[PDB]
């Protein structure tokens, strides 16, 4: 349970499969809900309960409510520090993009990644996670848009 | 059946690569956290 990024794996019949990635900030777990299902996770710790959760987010939060505060401040370029499954974790810059909803303006990141990059951390320029990468939508061509999802 | 396993530590990478476009997009979220284009 120190702080940093975590992949999230499922040990199945022969060997582990990544399932997706979260953060370990202030004793608590993030990540997004279809990423767990909202299920118990072990670690080295012992066995980890969801404490907070929310579909409509698609976020969970493990042995304490969520911690992660900072917010893209809809200006700034910002880092996807991707953890993508069987590769080494990498730094990506982007200017978000915008989601545009009935109800405001959410920050998205235009980068594509394997569905198990799910959870992986999106930061602004002070290493603050400003939300988690992997809730979006397929456009035209088929590439790929994903929120910059950050616990309300 | 499903564990963590750390990854690394949560830093801004100075040399990052940059790349994607910034699109605007109108969608919709529903109670089942689903994003729609509209
Ligand atoms: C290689 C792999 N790549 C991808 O999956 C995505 N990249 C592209 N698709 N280019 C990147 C995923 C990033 C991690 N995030 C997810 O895995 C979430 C989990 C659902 C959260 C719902 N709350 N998925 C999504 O956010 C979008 C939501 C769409 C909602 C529309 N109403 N679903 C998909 O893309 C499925 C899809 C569609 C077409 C073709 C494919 C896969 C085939 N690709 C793949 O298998």
């Amino acid at each position: 349970t120190t702080d940093g990024v975590y992949r999230v794996m499922t040990r199945r019949l022969l060997g582990s499969t990544q399932v997706g990635v979260g953060v370990m900030q202030e004793g608590v777990f993030h990540t997004m809900w279809h990423v767990t299902k909202g299920a118990a996770l072990r670690s080295g710790e012992g066995r980890l309960d969801p404490y907070w959760g929310d579909v409509k987010q698609d976020l969970v939060s493990y042995c304490g409510p969520w911690k992660l505060d900072a917010a893209w401040d809809g200006l700034s370029e910002v880092q996807l520090l991707a953890v993508p499954p069987g590769e080494r974790a990498k730094n990506i810059q982007t200017l978000p993009g915008i989601f545009k909803t009935k109800d405001g303006d959410i920050g998205a990141v235009a980068l594509d990644y394997p569905a198990g990059t799910s959870g992986s951390p999106i930061l602004d320029k002070c290493g603050r996670v400003i939300g988690l990468y992997g809730n979006g939508v397929v456009i035209k061509n088929g590439s790929y848009v994903s929120a910059i999802t950050q616990g309300k | 059946d499903m564990y963590i396993e750390r990854a690394g530590d949560i830093t801004w990478e100075k040399d990052a690569e940059v790349t994607g476009n910034s699109p605007r997009l109108d969608v919709a979220l529903d109670e089942s956290g689903d994003f729609s284009l509209v």
